[PDB]
């Protein structure tokens, strides 16, 4: 389990 | 060096194999030719070859098992070797299929390796038939200052068996051709290997530093009752006079162990200006019986591809042995593929071994990284599938009928999203690309009082907020 990232310079 | 010596041989093998027997052959070749041989062992020479193949200071001729030269041929490091039929029928057909790739021979068969269950007669004279029964045994040669098992956890190959015993494989061999698509390092059966193995270094059994040298010191000197090793290392160990048997690796959960049969080939650089001296070394002076001769007297190859040869060295313990834990394992493949499946169960094994991620957490890397291939297709499929529909549908609805402003429709890389008023904060449902999103959660894209979407505070780039999709777990 890697983590998804949702910050800003995703979309 | 600009390029690679022309009329000389360089040659790379092993640093464990018999590197001072093969010069001995290299000499002989030197006498009839006048030609000099260098012989050459390498760090890591498996994975320096690559880098510096076509370099200059790139060899002639290259030892290693045949799982590297599918990787070696795509990357059109090699040349095709041209045997006859009559040199063909010298050494055993199942050794030509291992150096077999898309059609072509890319390698010359030397020996077929398999690793073996060594112990120590004199502390053990009945070795024990299952891993199961072996921390029991540990145990009690803790008691009298012993270890009852050290070998080699650094390196893949030495762990694969225990891996492979209840149903752990590389990739599947459906239709005689490998499917890369599915791997069975994440399987039940190897989860439980693994296991067994880490389970063995929570209950002080092995060491996880224990590499090839320590391993080795360990059983010739007498300190541990049995390791796992290939017929080079019998050498070292006849030099100390431990009485030693080599036998059947022993049974995990009532099923064999099943060692990656290696079979140890030569192949020539495609960069060679010595192509035809170096058939002629590997065929007319080192596949014969006096050449393989002179290398398996340093450090003993196993069973040759050589039939003559083999004839010789049939009537060895040892050899049988060999032999048996081969056929009960499998032969590996020589796909480009392997590069990537070694790595990814290396990095696991030490992973694990070491403390750093549980078992199921170190294989799923392994997995990922085994399968990247078809991973990142269907990852990327997912993806482009979307943007197509997304693409379609802003192509298809009619023009914003309103008189005020209005963001317009939109493809943000994970949704599509459509003409949206100003000040409404529209939303739908997380897509399922990644595997920590719930597709019952949504996501907000917001268009503001100007007809402009939302931008980040963070770099003022246009951006719909997914916090939601993964923010429970
Ligand atoms: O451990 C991964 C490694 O396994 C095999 O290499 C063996 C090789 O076959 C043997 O000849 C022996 O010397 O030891 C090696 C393991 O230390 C694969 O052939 C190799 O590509 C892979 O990296
Ligand atoms: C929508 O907005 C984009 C970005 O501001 C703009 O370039 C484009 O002309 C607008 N019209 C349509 C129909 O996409
Ligand atoms: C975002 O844009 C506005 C207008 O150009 C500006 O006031 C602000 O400093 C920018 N923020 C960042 C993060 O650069
Ligand atoms: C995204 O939504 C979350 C959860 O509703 C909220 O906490 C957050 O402020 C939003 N992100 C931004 C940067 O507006």
């Amino acid at each position: 389990y890697p983590r998804t990232n949702t910050g800003s310079g995703t979309p | 060096m600009a390029k690679i010596e022309e009329g000389k041989l360089v040659i790379w093998i092993n640093g464990d194999k018999g590197y001072n027997g093969l010069a001995e052959v290299g000499k002989k070749f030197e006498k009839d030719t006048g030609i000099k041989v260098t012989v050459e062992h390498p760090d890591k020479l498996e994975e320096k070859f690559p880098q510096v193949a076509a370099t200059g200071d790139g060899p002639d001729i290259i030892f290693w098992a045949h799982d590297r030269f599918g990787g070696y041929a795509q990357s059109g490091l090699l040349a095709e070797i041209t045997p006859d039929k009559a040199f063909q029928d010298k050494l055993y057909p199942f050794t030509w299929d291992a150096v077999r790739y898309n059609g072509k021979l890319i390698a010359y068969p030397i020996a077929v390796e398999a690793l073996s269950l060594i112990y120590n007669k004199d502390l053990l004279p009945n070795p024990p038939k299952t891993w199961e029964e072996i921390p029991a045994l540990d145990k009690e040669l803790k008691a009298k200052g012993k270890s009852a098992l050290m070998f080699n956890l650094q390196e893949p190959y030495f762990t694969w068996p225990l891996i492979a015993a209840d149903g752990g494989y590389a990739f599947k061999y459906e239709n005689g051709k490998y499917d890369i698509k599915d791997v069975g390092v994440d399987n039940a059966g190897a989860k439980a290997g693994l296991t067994f193995l880490v389970d063995l270094i929570k209950n002080k059994h092995m060491n996880a530093d224990t590499d090839y040298s320590i391993a080795e010191a360990a059983f010739n000197k007498g300190e541990t009752a049995m390791t796992i090793n290939g017929p080079w290392a019998w050498s070292n160990i006849d030099t100390s006079k431990v009485n030693y048997g080599v036998t059947v690796l022993p049974t995990f959960k009532g099923q064999p162990s099943k060692p990656f049969v290696g079979v140890l080939s030569a192949g020539i650089n495609a960069a060679s200006p010595n192509k035809e001296l170096a058939k002629e070394f590997l065929e007319n002076y080192l596949l014969t019986d006096e050449g393989l001769e002179a290398v398996n007297k340093d450090k003993p190859l196993g069973a040759v591809a050589l039939k003559s040869y083999e004839e010789e060295l049939a009537k060895d313990p040892r050899i049988a042995a060999t032999m048996e834990n081969a056929q009960k394992g499998e032969i590996m493949p020589n796909i480009p593929q392997m590069s990537a499946f070694w790595y990814a169960v290396r990095t696991a094994v030490i992973n694990a071994a070491s403390g750093r991620q549980t078992v199921d957490e170190a294989l799923k890397d392994a997995q990922t990284n085994a399968a990247a291939e078809f991973l990142y297709v269907v990852g990327r499929k997912k993806m482009m599938d979307a943007q197509y529909k997304c693409y379609d549908r802003m192509q298809q609805l009619p023009a914003y009928q309103g008189e005020g402003p209005y963001c317009n429709r939109t493809w943000d890389g994970w949704l599509c999203w459509d003409d949206t008023p100003a000040g409404v904060l529209s939303y739908q449902f997380c897509p399922d690309y990644f595997p920590d999103f719930d597709p019952s959660e949504k996501v907000t894209k917001y268009c503001d009082e100007k007809g402009v979407w939302f931008k980040h505070p963070e770099n003022n780039r246009t951006w719909s907020n997914y916090t939601m999709c993964n923010a429970f777990t």
